[PDB]
């Protein structure tokens, strides 16, 4: 329900259904590829909800549970570049490049981040 | 084209060929 | 029963291009201000 | 270096292998090539069969073009430990010093395969790939080098 | 009644195996014990009693921290140590000892050599393996 409300460009209720899903599964079974999907989708909703702090927190948590994920590191670079945390942005982006060298958006993201850092 | 070789040869080598056009560190 | 692997959202290329563009005009904003 | 001069007694300074390694690396960072070699030689005198971080010496001796000492060090290092990545990167540095470099790239990639978390092997690979007049492979190698070590 | 529980955790064994184990076990014990039931009984100066290949003389040497007839004595003594006190050597014909002896050090010498490179080349063996 959260994913489909997200796809319907109606984010506020998608968040409440995903929050309920997280709280139901919060107590039991942190592993087993279910909580991973819950936090990833919830973090995506926050990044689309324009609230970034809890999104970064959830993405950091899911990254703790799974490090080999190019998309996760790309999302971390996105969120960190949205804020002025350029060093974390470039670090996570280089991690994503390491996991997958041939990423389309990541190259331009690295160029922009490096240019902003130099101009800073 | 190389239509004939010396002393009535058959085949031909080509030792060199080139095309010309106009127009300290840290390890 | 065979539970389906839940679908996972993907970071699209379009939104990241939009953000990188916005950052380019963001840095372009103060360069003339500094001058 | 001033702290070595003042706050370090001479007897400790010229005896400690770790102080010698740190001092040699430091003088490398100031691009003082002559200073580093005559203490790294003392380090080899203290113990020839020590690996730790021989990447710095390999980089130095590539610049000084000392083929024979590098050959001896590489032989000794392999006979001691074959699985340590610094030994393989030293071999690749020697091979690039000689002439051929494709086998140097292959040796470097194997060394990185021995330990994926060795950033200096990646950055040496990237620096070498510039000599291959190839940029895209060099660029990807540089990026994966900077990924391993954030402050490089 | 003869106990067979440890030979198979299954509490019942078919009678064919019961005599099969009993006959085999007694013969095996009678070989070691003499150079009867097993459940009835299982029992029966340098501390060191035996080392394979070590005769009483070798053991004595350890305590100190160390012509045709004569060579025949060396002929048998050599095969005493290597064959761990085998009884068939006394039944072997004397001339059959010679060829076995000659092949002995020849194989033993081959072990001696077995028990006892450029930089570019020696890297390939690690990479290719």
């Amino acid at each position: 329900m959260g994913v489909m409300y997200f796809k319907k460009n109606e984010f506020v209720k998608a968040k409440k259904y995903l929050k309920k899903a997280l709280e139901v599964v919060k107590d039991l079974d942190p592993s087993s590829r279910t909580t991973i999907s819950i936090q990833l989708n919830l973090g995506h909703t926050y990044r689309k909800l324009n609230e970034n702090e809890i999104a970064i927190k959830c993405f950091r948590c899911v990254l703790e549970k799974n490090d080999k994920n190019s998309e996760i590191h790309c999302s971390l670079g996105y969120l960190y570049l949205k804020t002025k945390k350029l060093q974390k942005a470039i670090d996570h982006l280089h991690k994503s490049l390491y996991l997958k060298p041939n990423n389309s958006s990541a190259t331009a993201l690295l160029k922009n981040a490096l240019e902003l850092n130099v101009t800073l | 084209l190389f239509p004939v070789n010396h002393e009535n040869g058959k085949d031909t080598h080509l030792r060199g060929i080139r095309l010309y056009v106009p127009s300290a560190i840290l390890r | 029963m065979i539970r389906r692997a839940p679908t996972t959202l993907q970071l699209s290329h379009d939104d990241v291009t939009s953000l990188i563009d916005d950052l380019n005009e963001q840095k372009l904003k103060q360069q003339l201000n500094i001058e | 270096i001033r702290l070595f001069e003042s706050q370090i007694p001479s007897h400790i300074k010229d005896t400690m292998p770790w102080c010698l390694v740190q001092l040699g690396k430091l003088h490398f960072e100031i691009i003082n090539y002559d200073m580093s070699l005559k203490y790294f030689n003392r380090l080899k005198d203290l113990q020839p069969a020590r690996v730790k971080d021989m990447e710095i010496f390999s980089t130095l001796l590539w610049h000084l073009h000392d083929k024979v000492k590098s050959s001896n060090l590489a032989n000794g290092l392999m006979d001691t430990m074959p699985n340590k990545p610094e030994t393989w990167c030293c071999i690749g540095n020697l091979l690039s010093l000689q002439k051929d470099h494709d086998a140097a790239i292959k040796a470097f990639e194997k060394a990185t395969q021995l330990d994926p978390n060795f950033a200096y092997a990646y950055t040496l690979q990237g620096h070498e790939h510039s000599s291959n007049d190839s940029s895209d492979s060099a660029k990807t190698c540089y990026r994966k080098a900077l990924a391993c070590d954030p402050q490089h | 009644q003869y106990d067979y529980s440890p030979f198979c955790e299954r509490n019942t064994l078919r009678e064919s195996r019961i005599d099969s184990f009993l006959k085999a076990e007694r013969a095996a014990h009678c070989l070691v014990f003499h150079k009867y039931r097993p459940d009835i009984d299982i029992m029966c100066s340098m501390l060191l009693e035996s080392v394979p290949g070590c005769n009483k003389e070798d053991l004595e040497r350890l305590s100190r921290r160390e012509r045709l007839d004569d060579i025949i004595n060396h002929e048998t003594n050599a095969l005493k140590s290597f064959w761990n006190d085998s009884g068939l050597v006394n039944s072997l014909q004397s001339h059959h000892l010679h060829e076995e002896y000659l092949l002995l050090q020849e194989e033993l010498k081959n072990v001696y050599k077995i028990k006892c490179e450029s930089l570019r080349d020696k890297c390939r063996r690690h990479y290719s393996n």
